[PDB]
C-alpha cells in the first residue's frame, strides 16, 4: 500500500505498522499473540460442545479450530501465522472469539433437526463456453 | 505605434475619423457597455488580422499566439444589439473552433433551399408559435374526423 | 346561444388540460378582481385573453394560470383606439369587463373610463356576431342621481352598454374583502400609520361586503345560466354591517387597545380632502394615495350601499356566499395583529401527544 | 505537511486525549517534542509568527500576477466538437426533396417520448409525413434518433443558443424543423463529412 | 473489521486457492450441510463478484433469516460482514408475491452471496437492524415502495415518497404515472394536489415478437 | 371493470409465442380495461387523457 | 438538570436536516430525503436496455460513465457477451478520468463549504478540460451515453490521445498548487482533524465503500481485488490512511487523484488498435455504411433500434468501484427487451446513513464539515 | 512547475472537424468477413440451468477440505488477478 | 369481547387525544369543531368494519398512524384536511335528498359520457 503521511515511516517494525493502520486504537490495544489464539481456539473447542456429536455443524467447527491449532503449532513466530492465516493475529483472535460467541444461538436455534427424509433442491449454472470453446 | 492603434480603431469599428468615432453613439454605448468596449478598444486593436467579413457585416479576427480557445475572435456591426444568432453558420464552425474552413480558405456547397441567418425573433410577437396558437393567421381544431353539417 | 356556450365544445373531464370551449376576453386582468377571474376561467380550460396597459412584470402572475398556449398576453393597451379592443376581442365569444377607476388623473378622467370605454366596447362586440355573452362589472351604490362622481359615471355607462349590447349583463357587487382587495387594506392603513382616523358622521351607513372568490364563481355561475343574459345582479354578503362594525371588528381582529379613530362631520372631512383634490389633475397619479382621501368617499358615506329589495343576488345563481367577518376571509388581517399571528402557549392539548412531537415543537 | 500535533486537533475527546495521556508519541504522523534549544525556536516561529500563512498568501500573490482563463462571450467562443449534439433539425437531399421516409424508427428508440409522428401516402405516391414534432422540453439530447435514422433526416445540429421567452417556442413541428435544416445545411455537412469515417 | 492493511508490498495475487476453490466451489453444500433447516432451496449462478465464477443464492424462511444471518456473519468461514442492500422483487402470479433479496460482502475471502425470502402482502419480516445497521434505510425504503412490513424495527416510516402518499410505487399493478398530479392555485394561494390529467398520454409500444424464444 | 382474456395470434404474423399454446413456459393471460374519454390538444394535436388504468394493465400484468 | 434537546431546521435550501442539541453539541441528526426522488426505478421498467441506459448519467451526475458501467456489465453478463481489447482499455482510461473530475469537484466543494474560495476556481479550469474531453468523443459534456454493451459507442477521434497527454503532464502541477493552500494550513487542520470519526467495524457495519473504507486502514480496493475490464493489467497504490479522519480522507482523495493519473498515463501508451465494439450483430448495432449495404445488417439495425436484444432469464448484482464507493446494479431479468426490476445500490445512501452516530458530540459548524466529506449526491441518493 | 494555460498550437492544434491525417476504422474482424456462421458462437443461447440431484444425502467430508490447506509460510499458494476480461480473440 | 384485541376503539381513542392539538396547530378552530371531527374520524373507521383478518387490521392500524403524524408534523396544511377529510364527508352528508328530483343516473348522464375518476 501507499502511505498518505509526508513523513517516512519504516513499516517493517510490525507495531508501527499496526499503529498506523489504527490496530491500537479502534481493535485492541493489547497486542495479541500466539497463547492468546491458542486460548481461544480452545475456548471454542469447550463451547460447541452444547452442539450434538453428529451434527455437521460441530464437525465443521471442530475441524476449522483443529487445522488452527495445528497452525499455531507447527509455527513458533507470530509473523508466521500471519502468513499462513491471511491476517493480524488480533483479527484471529477475534475471530475465535465470534465464533464461540455463536454456538449458543446455533444451539438454541437447532438447525440439524430436520426430518430424516429432508430435501433441499439445487439448480446450478452451466456456461455456453463449455460446450462452444475447445474442451 | 499610436498611430497603428488609431488605424487599427477605425478600421474596427467602421468609423472615418476619429471625431466621427468619439462623437458617435456607438462610443456612447462603449461609455455605458464594457463588454463591447473592451472588444472593440482592446481585443480588436490588439495583435491579429482580419480574416474575413460576412453577408451581416460582422468582422472575423484571429491570432496565432495568443492562449487556445482565446485565438479567435468577432468583431459584431449591430453595436446596439450585438448576438450570436447572426453568425452564418460557414463561419459558425470556425468561431466555436469546430473546424478550420472559413469562406476565406474554403468553397462550400451552397444548396438551393438555404435561408441566411439573422437575429432571433423571441421576445416579439413575430416569434414562430405552432399551428394550434392564437397568433396563427387560422388557427387548427386537430380533430381526427368530419362532423355532419345538415 | 344559450347553453351551447358551456356544453358544445367541452371536452374532458374539467381540469387544467382539458377544454371547455370558452374563448374570453378580460379587461383589466392584471388588476385586483380580473386575476381571480382569469384564474377562475383558465382552470377549467378555457382560453383567456389578457390586454394590459401595464409593464409586463405586474402581470406576470397570469401566465402561470393556464395550460401551454391558452393564456394570451397583448401589452401595451391602449383602451382609446379602437384597433387594440378589437384585435383583442376577435376570437372571444366572452367578454368580461373589469376596467375601473377611484381617483381622477390628468390623463384620465371618471367619463374616459366608466362611459366612453364600455360603450366603444358594446359597440365593437355586436359589431363581430360571435360574442355571446358580454360581463360588466359596476359597483352596489352606482346610481344616476349620485353625488359621488365616480358611481354616477359607473351607471351612466351601465345605461350606455345596455344600450349598445342589449344581451350584456352588467353585475354590481359591494364591497369585496380578498388579500390584495381595496376595502380592508386600506381600513387597516387607516386604522395604524396615521396619527388619527377620520369617520364620517356617527359611521351608520350599511354596507354589505362579499368576497371575492364568491364573485369569481359568480361568473362562471353568469356563463352556465342563460336566463341571467340582460339583467342586472347585485352581489353582497350574507350579513348587513354598518361602518362603526366594521371598524369595531377590524380593532378587535388586530388586537389594538387605542381607538384612534374621531367621529366627525362630512364639512370637516369634506374640508380636509378639498387641497388634495383640487390638485388631483395635472399629476400623473402618486403612488400610496388613499381611495378613501377624496369628497367622493364622503358622499358614498351618507349613504346605504346594500342589495335592493326583490333584486336578483346570490341565492338566484344558485350560490351560497361565505361569511366575511370570519373564516378564511378575515385570516389576511389575522397576520397584521400587533406582535405576529402565532399559536399560543400550545401545552395544554399537547399532554397526550405522542413523543417525538413534543421534542420536535420543543414543547 | 501532513504532521499532527496535540492541541491542533478539531474536537473534544481527542483533545481531552492528548493533554492527559501520552498515547498521541506512539503514533507515526504525529510531530515530535523538539528536544534542544533550536528546535523549541522552530517550533515557535512555526505556531507565533504564522509562516504557514504566508506560503498560501505568496502562492495567491503569484496568481494574481498570472495569466486569466476568461473568455469574453459572445465575442468569444469556447471550443466544441462535430459529435456536438444541439438544436435537432431536418434535412433534405441536394434537389430539395426531404430526405425522411416516416419510418418511425426514431419515434420508437426516443425515451423520453419526445416525438410525434403521423404519415400517409403523398400525391405522388411518395412515403412522406404529414406530421413531425418534437417537444424540446422532454428531449435529453442523447441523440439515439439521430442513430436510428437510416436516412440521416433528423440531425443534432451544431447549435446551442436556442433559449426562448416562452414555453410554446419550444415546441417544433414540421414546418420550423426544415427552416432549422435549411438554415444550417452547409455545416451539418462539413461535420457529417469528417464522422462517417467513424459511424 | 477486516482487510486491514498488512501487506506493504504490491500484491498482485486476489485470495489463497484453496480458500478461493471452496468458496466458489464448495459454499452451497457447506452452507446446505451444517445448517440445513435455515435452507429451503439454493441457486449457484454468475457470481456477483466477477463474471469469471458462480456464486450461491439461499432461499429461507421469515422464521429463521435472522438466524441464518447471524451465521453467515459470524461463522469463522463465511464472514459476511457487509450488507450491500435491501430490496424486493414483485411477482403478482405468485401466491406469494414478494421476494426480499440480501445482498452480502466478505471482505476476508473476496466472496460475495445473496439471500432471499418469499412472502405476502401481509406476512411480516423481521428486521435485521440489530445484525447489521444499514438494514434501518433499506427496511424503510423497501416499506415506502412495496408495502413489505418490517416487525422489530425501531421507527419504519417512508423515506422516499412525499408526505402525504399512499400506495406503494414499485408493484406492477400501480400506475407508471400514478393518480394525483400538483400544481400551484392563485384563488387558494397553495400548491394544490389534484387527480392526473396529461396533454400527451403516454404511447406504449409493444414490440415483442411472436417468434421470439426466450419469453419466460 | 376488468378483463381476463389471452389475447390471440396477430393474422400479420404466423409464429405462436405470445399466444396460450406456450402458456405453461410464458405467462399469457392479462387484465384489460374499459376506455375511458380522449381529446385532443388544442395547440399541438396531441392525445390527451384523464385515465390512471391507461396502461398498467397491458404492460405490467401478465 | 432535566436538560430537554433544542431541535433545529436545517435548510430547506435538497437536504433535509432536523437536529437536536445540548446546548451547543449535538445529540441526534435526522436526514429527510426524497426531495430528488423522481422514480427512476419505475421508469426503468418501460425503457428497453438501450432506452434505459441514458437514466444513469442522471444518478451520480458528477460521475456519469462510471454509473453506466455497472449496468453495462450487469447487462453483458447475462447475455454472455465478450467486450473487444480496445473498448476495455478506451472504458478503463475514461473511468479514471471521470474519476479525477469527481475528486476534483468533492475535494474543492469541501473546501469552499469549509471557507476557502480559490482551490474550487482552481479547479474547475481542470474540470472545464475534462468536459472537453467528454465532449470530443460522445458529443456532451456530462451526460455522454458513451458505455454501451458489448464495448462503446464510437471510436477515439484522431487527436485525442496527444491532448489527454498534454493534460497529463501538468496535472500533477495543479494538484502541488492546490496543497500548498491546504495541506500544511492550521486552519484546515483544525476544522478536519478528528471531525467524525470512522473506525473498520463501524465501516464495515454501516455498509461503507471508497476512500471512507481506505481512510480507516483498510485494504479494499474493487479495482484490486475483483478487477473488471482491464484493471487487473493496471499498475498503481492503494493509499492507506488510519485516524479515520475528515483530513485522512482528503489526503486519501489526492493521492487517488495521483493514482488516477497513474493509471491514465499507462492506458494512453498502451491503447491497442483493433475493434471497439463486439462483434455479435445480435446485440451490438451495426455500422452505418454496413447497414446501408447489406440486407441482414439493415435488419439487426431495425430490430435492435425497436424491439432490442433480449436477455435470457436470470438474475445478477454487479458492482463497480465509483468514486463516492461502490455502485452497483441488480438486474432481474424474466426474458424480455424490457428489464423486470433493476434496484439501484448507491454509496452515498449508506454513507449518509451513518449522519446519527457521526455528528454526535460535535457542534454545528461541523455538520457541513461532516456532509462534505461523506461526497453525496442526491440524484444517486433519491432514485 | 508545468504552467497552466499553453498557448498557440502547442494544444489542440487541429481542430476534431480538420483531422490532417484520415481516419480508417475497422467495424468488422477479418476472420469475420467471409466466414458468418452465427451458431458456432451464440454464446447468448447456449447456456444451461440444471436442476441437481436432492442435496440431501450426501457426504461433505470436512478432512479433505482441511488436508489441502498449507500450514508453513511458504507452500502458500496465491490466485493471481486477472489482467484483462475475455476478448475471445477480438 | 371486542375482536381482534379492540385495536380499533384503541386508535380511535388515541387519534381523538391526539385531535384538539391538531386543532389548534392547524388553526381550525372557527372551521370545524371536536365533536364534529370525532364523528368524521368515526366515519373513516366504519370503511372497515369488516375486515375478516387481523393482519390487514395491524396494517390499516400503522398506515393510519402514519397518517396522523404527517399530519402532527405539519407536513400537511389545513388545506389538505380542507380538501381530503371533511369536505368529502361534507359531500356525501349534502347531497343526499337533494333539491332536485333528477336520479343519480341522470346527473351522470348530463355531467359526461364516463364515470368521474376520482375526487
Ligand atoms: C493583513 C492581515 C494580517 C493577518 C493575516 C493572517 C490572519 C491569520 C488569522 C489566524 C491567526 C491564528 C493565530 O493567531 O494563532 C495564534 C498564534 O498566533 C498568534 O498569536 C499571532 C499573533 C502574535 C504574533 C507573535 C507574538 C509573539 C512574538 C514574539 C514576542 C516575544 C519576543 C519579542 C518581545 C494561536 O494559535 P496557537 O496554535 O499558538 O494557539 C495555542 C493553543 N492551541
Ligand atoms: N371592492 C372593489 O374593488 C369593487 C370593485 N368594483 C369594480 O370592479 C372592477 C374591479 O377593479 P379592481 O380590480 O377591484 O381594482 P383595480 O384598480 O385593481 O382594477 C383596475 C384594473 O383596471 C385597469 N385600468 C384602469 N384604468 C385603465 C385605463 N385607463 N386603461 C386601461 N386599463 C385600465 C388596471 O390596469 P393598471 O393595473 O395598468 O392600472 C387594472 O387592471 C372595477 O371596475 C371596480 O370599480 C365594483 C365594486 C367594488
Ligand atoms: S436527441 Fe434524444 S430526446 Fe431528442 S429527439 Fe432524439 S432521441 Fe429524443
Ligand atoms: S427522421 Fe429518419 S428515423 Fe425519423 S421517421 Fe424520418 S426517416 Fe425515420
Amino acid at each position: 500500500f501507499k502511505a498518505v503521511a509526508d513523513v517516512e515511516i519504516d513499516f517493517n517494525n510490525r507495531e508501527v505498522l499496526k499503529k498506523y493502520v489504527g490496530i491500537r486504537d479502534h481493535l485492541s490495544k493489547e497486542p495479541g499473540t500466539r497463547g492468546k489464539l491458542i486460548e481461544a481456539l480452545t475456548e471454542v473447542l469447550s463451547s460447541i460442545k452444547a452442539a450434538p456429536e453428529g451434527s455437521d455443524y460441530r464437525k465443521a467447527v471442530e475441524a476449522s479450530c483443529i487445522y488452527r491449532l495445528k497452525v499455531c503449532k507447527e509455527n513458533e513466530s507470530d509473523a508466521a501465522i500471519e502468513e499462513v492465516l491471511d491476517a493480524h493475529l488480533e483479527e484471529l483472535i477475534k475471530e475465535a472469539k465470534e465464533e464461540a460467541r455463536l454456538v449458543p444461538l446455533i444451539a438454541g436455534n437447532a438447525p440439524w433437526d430436520v426430518p430424516a427424509d429432508y430435501a433441499v433442491p439445487v439448480v446450478d449454472y452451466t456456461d455456453a463456453a463449455t460446450i462452444l470453446d475447445a474442451p | 505605434s499610436l498611430s497603428g492603434y488609431f488605424s487599427r480603431l477605425l478600421e474596427a469599428s467602421g468609423k472615418k475619423s476619429v471625431g466621427s468615432f468619439f462623437a458617435s453613439w456607438e462610443f456612447g454605448k462603449m461609455l455605458v457597455d464594457g463588454n463591447l468596449a473592451h472588444n472593440v478598444l482592446v481585443r480588436a486593436t490588439g495583435a491579429g488580422r482580419l480574416v474575413g467579413t460576412d453577408y451581416n457585416g460582422n468582422r472575423y479576427y484571429e491570432n496565432e499566439e495568443a492562449a487556445y480557445g482565446r485565438r479567435r475572435w468577432i468583431v459584431y456591426k449591430d453595436k446596439f444589439d450585438y448576438n450570436p444568432t447572426t453568425i452564418p453558420p460557414e463561419w459558425h464552425g470556425w468561431l466555436n473552433y469546430i473546424n478550420d474552413y472559413n469562406p476565406t480558405n474554403t468553397q462550400f456547397k451552397q444548396p438551393t433551399y438555404q435561408i441566411e441567418a439573422s437575429m432571433t425573433k423571441t421576445g416579439t410577437q413575430t416569434c414562430y408559435n405552432p399551428k394550434g396558437s392564437w397568433f396563427s393567421a387560422k388557427p387548427r381544431n386537430w380533430r381526427k374526423y368530419e362532423s355532419w353539417t345538415p | 346561444y344559450s347553453s351551447t356556450l358551456m356544453t358544445a365544445d367541452k371536452l374532458g373531464p374539467g381540469g387544467r388540460s382539458s377544454v371547455s370551449g370558452i374563448t374570453a376576453t378580460v379587461f383589466g386582468a392584471n388588476g385586483f378582481l380580473g386575476s381571480y377571474i382569469v384564474n377562475e376561467l383558465a382552470k377549467r380550460g378555457s382560453q383567456v385573453v389578457c390586454p394590459f396597459r401595464s409593464t409586463e412584470n405586474e402581470a406576470m402572475h397570469l401566465k402561470q394560470m393556464g395550460d401551454l398556449g391558452q393564456i394570451v398576453l397583448l401589452p401595451e393597451l391602449d383602451i382609446r383606439n379602437d384597433d387594440d379592443i378589437k384585435r383583442a376581442i376577435s376570437r372571444s365569444n366572452v367578454i368580461i369587463n373589469c376596467v375601473g377607476m377611484r381617483l381622477q388623473t390628468k390623463n384620465w378622467s371618471f367619463e374616459d373610463v366608466h362611459v366612453d370605454f364600455p360603450k366603444r366596447l358594446a359597440k365593437l362586440a355586436a359589431e363581430t356576431g360571435q360574442v355571446q355573452r358580454l360581463i360588466h362589472f359596476s359597483d352596489m351604490g352606482a346610481d344616476e342621481n349620485h353625488k359621488s362622481l365616480r358611481m354616477r359615471t359607473k351607471a351612466v355607462g351601465d345605461k350606455e352598454v345596455l344600450d349598445a349590447f342589449p344581451d350584456a349583463t352588467i353585475v354590481r357587487p359591494g364591497d369585496i374583502v380578498g388579500i390584495e382587495d381595496h376595502f380592508y387594506n386600506y381600513l387597516i392603513y387607516q386604522l395604524t400609520l396615521t396619527v388619527f382616523a377620520p369617520v364620517v358622521e356617527s359611521g351608520s351607513n350599511k354596507i354589505q361586503p362579499t368576497y371575492v372568490l364568491d364573485v369569481a364563481d359568480a361568473v362562471a355561475a353568469l356563463l352556465r345560466k342563460p336566463d341571467t343574459a340582460g339583467k342586472t345582479l347585485y352581489l353582497g354578503g350574507p350579513e348587513v354591517l354598518t361602518m362603526r362594525e366594521v371598524y369595531d371588528l377590524l380593532l378587535k381582529t388586530l388586537r389594538i387597545y387605542r381607538d384612534d379613530t374621531v367621529h366627525l362631520p362630512a364639512w370637516a372631512v369634506k374640508a380636509m380632502y378639498k387641497p388634495f383634490d383640487s390638485v388631483r389633475r395635472m399629476l400623473p397619479g402618486l403612488p400610496m394615495t388613499s381611495p378613501l382621501a377624496t369628497e367622493d368617499y364622503v358622499e358614498e358615506m351618507l349613504r346605504d350601499k346594500v342589495v335592493p329589495a326583490g333584486a336578483l343576488g346570490y341565492a338566484d345563481l344558485g350560490i351560497v356566499p361565505q361569511k366575511v367577518t370570519d373564516g378564511l376571509a378575515i385570516e389576511p388581517v389575522r397576520h397584521a395583529r400587533v406582535g405576529g399571528y402565532r399559536w399560543g402557549d400550545m401545552s395544554a392539548v399537547a399532554k397526550d401527544i405522542p413523543e417525538s412531537v413534543r421534542k420536535y415543537y420543543n414543547i | 505537511g501532513t504532521e499532527r500535533r496535540p492541541g491542533e486537533s478539531g474536537a473534544w475527546k481527542q483533545i481531552e486525549r492528548q493533554r492527559y495521556a501520552s498515547d498521541w508519541e506512539n503514533d507515526p504522523t504525529f510531530k515530535r517534542t523538539p528536544k534542544n534549544l533550536a528546535e523549541v525556536l522552530d517550533d515557535s516561529a512555526s505556531m507565533l509568527l504564522l509562516t504557514d500563512v504566508w506560503r498560501g498568501m505568496a502562492y495567491t500573490l503569484g496568481a494574481f500576477f498570472d495569466k486569466k482563463v476568461t473568455i469574453m462571450y459572445p465575442f468569444e467562443k469556447g471550443q466544441l466538437s462535430p459529435r456536438f449534439r444541439g438544436e435537432h433539425a431536418l434535412r433534405r437531399y441536394p434537389t430539395g426533396e426531404e430526405r425522411c421516409i416516416a419510418c418511425k424508427l426514431c419515434e420508437a428508440i426516443c425515451p423520453a417520448q419526445a416525438i410525434t409522428i403521423e404519415a400517409e401516402e403523398r400525391e405522388d405516391g411518395s412515403r412522406r409525413t404529414t406530421r413531425y414534432d418534437i417537444d424540446m422540453t422532454k428531449c435529453i439530447y442523447c441523440g439515439f434518433c439521430q442513430e436510428a435514422c437510416p436516412v440521416d433526416a433528423i440531425v443534432e445540429g451544431p447549435n446551442f443558443e436556442f433559449s426562448t421567452e416562452t414555453r410554446e417556442e419550444l415546441l417544433y413541428d414540421k414546418q420550423k424543423l426544415l427552416e432549422n435544416g435549411d438554415k444550417w445545411e452547409t455545416e451539418i455537412a462539413t461535420n457529417l463529412r469528417t464522422e462517417s469515417l467513424y459511424r | 473489521g477486516y482487510a486491514y492493511a498488512r501487506k506493504t508490498t504490491d500484491k498482485d495475487y486476489i485470495a489463497s486457492e484453496h480458500m478461493q476453490a471452496f468458496g466458489n466451489t464448495q459454499l452451497t453444500d457447506y452452507i446446505i450441510k451444517t445448517v440445513p433447516k435455515f435452507v429451503k432451496m439454493a441457486v449457484t449462478g454468475p457470481a456477483q463478484s466477477s463474471v469469471l465464477y458462480q456464486e450461491p443464492t439461499i432461499y429461507t424462511t421469515p422464521e429463521s433469516l435472522v438466524p441464518l444471518m447471524v451465521f453467515l456473519r459470524d461463522h469463522t468461514n463465511t464472514q459476511f460482514k457487509c450488507l450491500l442492500d435491501v430490496t424486493a422483487v414483485d411477482f403478482p402470479e405468485r401466491a406469494a408475491r414478494f421476494e426480499v433479496v440480501y445482498h452480502l460482502l466478505s471482505p476476508r475471502w473476496n466472496n460475495r452471496i445473496r439471500v432471499k425470502v418469499c412472502v405476502d402482502e401481509v406476512t411480516a419480516v423481521p428486521t435485521l437492524c440489530k445484525v447489521f445497521n444499514t438494514a434501518n434505510w433499506f427496511e424503510r425504503e423497501t416499506w415506502d415502495m412495496f408495502g413489505v412490513f418490517f416487525s422489530g424495527h425501531p421507527d419504519l416510516r417512508r423515506i422516499l415518497t412525499d408526505y402525504g402518499f399512499t400506495g406503494h410505487p414499485l408493484r406492477k399493478d400501480f400506475p407508471m404515472t400514478g393518480y394525483q398530479e400538483v400544481r400551484y392555485d392563485y384563488g387558494k394561494k397553495r400548491v394544490v394536489s389534484e387527480p392526473l390529467e396529461l396533454t400527451q398520454e403516454f404511447r406504449y409500444f409493444d414490440f415483442n415478437s411472436p417468434w421470439e424464444t426466450l419469453n419466460r | 371493470k376488468a378483463r381476463i382474456y389471452a389475447p390471440a395470434r396477430t393474422a400479420s404474423q404466423s409464429g405462436l409465442a405470445r399466444t396460450v399454446d406456450f402458456a405453461t413456459t410464458t405467462p399469457a393471460w392479462k387484465i384489460e380495461f374499459e376506455p375511458t374519454a380522449k381529446w385532443q390538444n388544442p395547440l399541438m394535436g396531441w392525445t390527451s387523457s384523464a385515465d390512471p388504468l391507461e396502461n398498467v394493465g397491458r404492460s405490467a400484468l401478465v | 438538570a432535566k436538560v430537554n434537546n433544542f431541535t433545529l431546521n436545517f435548510g430547506p435550501q435538497v437536504l433535509r436536516l432536523v437536529l437536536e442539541m445540548q446546548g451547543e453539541i449535538i445529540m441526534r441528526a435526522d436526514p429527510h430525503i426524497g426531495l430528488l426522488h423522481r422514480g427512476t426505478e419505475k421508469l426503468l421498467e418501460y425503457k428497453t436496455y438501450l432506452q434505459g441506459l441514458p437514466y444513469f448519467d442522471r444518478l451520480d451526475y458528477v460521475s456519469m460513465m462510471c454509473m453506466e458501467h455497472s449496468y453495462v456489465l450487469a447487462i453483458e453478463q447475462l447475455l454472455n457477451v465478450s467486450v473487444p481489447l480496445r473498448g476495455q482499455y478506451i472504458r478503463v482510461l475514461f473511468s479514471e478520468i471521470t474519476r479525477v473530475l469527481n475528486h476534483l469537484l468533492a475535494i474543492t466543494c469541501h473546501s469552499m463549504d469549509v471557507g476557502a474560495l480559490t482551490p474550487f476556481l482552481w479547479a474547475f479550469e481542470e474540470r472545464e478540460k475534462l468536459f472537453e474531453f467528454y465532449e470530443r468523443v460522445s458529443g456532451a459534456r456530462m451526460h455522454a451515453a458513451y458505455f454501451r454493451v458489448g464495448g462503446v459507442s464510437q471510436d477515439l477521434p484522431i487527436g485525442l490521445l496527444r491532448d489527454v497527454y498534454d493534460w497529463a503532464r501538468q496535472f500533477a502541477s495543479r494538484l502541488d498548487e492546490m496543497e500548498e493552500l491546504l495541506t500544511g494550513n492550521r486552519i484546515w487542520k483544525e476544522r478536519t482533524v478528528d471531525v467524525g470519526t470512522i473506525t473498520a467495524q463501524m465501516a464495515w457495519d454501516w455498509g461503507c465503500s471508497g476512500p471512507i473504507l481506505r481512510a480507516s486502514g483498510i485494504d479494499w480496493d474493487l479495482r484490486k481485488t475483483q478487477p473488471y475490464d482491464a484493471y487487473g493489467k493496471m499498475q498503481f497504490n492503494v493509499p492507506i490512511a488510519g485516524h479515520g479522519d475528515c483530513y485522512d480522507r482528503y489526503l486519501v482523495r489526492l493521492q487517488e487523484m495521483r493514482e488516477s493519473l497513474r493509471i491514465i498515463y499507462q492506458c494512453l501508451n498502451e491503447m491497442p488498435d483493433g475493434l471497439y465494439k463486439s462483434p455479435d450483430g445480435k446485440v451490438c448495432p451495426p455500422s452505418r455504411s454496413t447497414m446501408k449495404q447489406s440486407m441482414e445488417a439493415l435488419i439487426h439495425h431495425f430490430k435492435l433500434y425497436t424491439e432490442g436484444f433480449h436477455v435470457p432469464a436470470g438474475e445478477t448484482y454487479r458492482a463497480v468501484e465509483a468514486p463516492k464507493g461502490e455502485f452497483g446494479v441488480y438486474l432481474v431479468s424474466r426474458g424480455g427487451n424490457r428489464p423486470y426490476r433493476c434496484k439501484i445500490r448507491s454509496p452515498g445512501y449508506a454513507h449518509l446513513q451513518m449522519t446519527d452516530v457521526i455528528s454526535r458530540g460535535a457542534m454545528l459548524a461541523d455538520v457541513v464539515t461532516i456532509i462534505g466529506t461523506l461526497d453525496v449526491v442526491f440524484g444517486e441518493i433519491d432514485r | 512547475f508545468e504552467h497552466y494555460l499553453p498557448m498557440g498550437l502547442e494544444y489542440r492544434k487541429f481542430s476534431p472537424g480538420t483531422q490532417p491525417v484520415k481516419a480508417v476504422v475497422p467495424h468488422d474482424s477479418p476472420k469475420l468477413v467471409y466466414d458468418i456462421k452465427y451458431f458456432v458462437r451464440d454464446y447468448r443461447r447456449n447456456n444451461k440451468y440444471t436442476a441437481r440431484t436432492v442435496d440431501a444425502k450426501t457426504t461433505f467430508d470436512f478432512d479433505k477440505l482441511y488436508a489441502g490447506m498449507p500450514t508453513k509460510p511458504e507452500q502458500v499458494k496465491n490466485v493471481t488477478r486477472p489482467l484483462i476480461m475475455p476478448t475471445r480473440g477480438y | 369481547k371486542r375482536l381482534f384485541g379492540g385495536a380499533a376503539r384503541h386508535f380511535y381513542f388515541e387519534i381523538c387525544r391526539c385531535l384538539p392539538f391538531i386543532q389548534r396547530l392547524h388553526k381550525m378552530e372557527e372551521m370545524v369543531s371536536l365533536k364534529e371531527l370525532r364523528a368524521i374520524v368515526k366515519e373513516k373507521f366504519k370503511e372497515y368494519k369488516d375486515v375478516k383478518d387481523g393482519r390487514v387490521v395491524d396494517l390499516l392500524i400503522f398506515k393510519g398512524r402514519e397518517e396522523i403524524e404527517t399530519y402532527l408534523l405539519m407536513h400537511k396544511q389545513r388545506h389538505h384536511v380542507v380538501t381530503e377529510v371533511v369536505e368529502p364527508y361534507y359531500a356525501k352528508q349534502r347531497a343526499v335528498k337533494k333539491v332536485t328530483t333528477n336520479s343519480p343516473f341522470l346527473d351522470s348522464f348530463l355531467s359526461s359520457g364516463y364515470a368521474a375518476i376520482g375526487v
